């Protein structure tokens, strides 16, 4: 990746949190799915 | 040019990291009292 312009230690800790973002991005949207789940779950009596 | 350019594109990326964290944590705190209403009632 860096091979020169940007430091390496700036880039490692760049794709750690980008692939740390995307993944709770991820979640995110999850989280969202058993939220809805729940009130399906709450819909009966 | 300088590590700066991508170093502005981390500090904004751990920027999302907080709030995203956040709410991850937020729905899954709504999603742990929210079975506890229902189950109490749906299956007691």
């Amino acid at each position: 990746g860096p091979l020169g312009s940007s430091v390496s230690e700036l880039e490692q800790r760049l794709r750690d949190v980008k692939n740390t973002n995307s993944r709770f991005r991820k979640a995110l949207m999850e989280k969202e799915n058993e939220l809805q789940a729940l009130i399906r779950k709450l819909g009966p009596e | 040019m300088d590590s700066k350019e991508d170093e502005e594109r981390y500090q904004k990326l751990v920027t999302e990291n907080e709030q995203l964290q956040r709410l991850i944590t937020q729905k899954e705190e709504k999603i742990r009292v929210l079975r506890q209403r229902l189950v109490e009632r749906g299956d007691a």
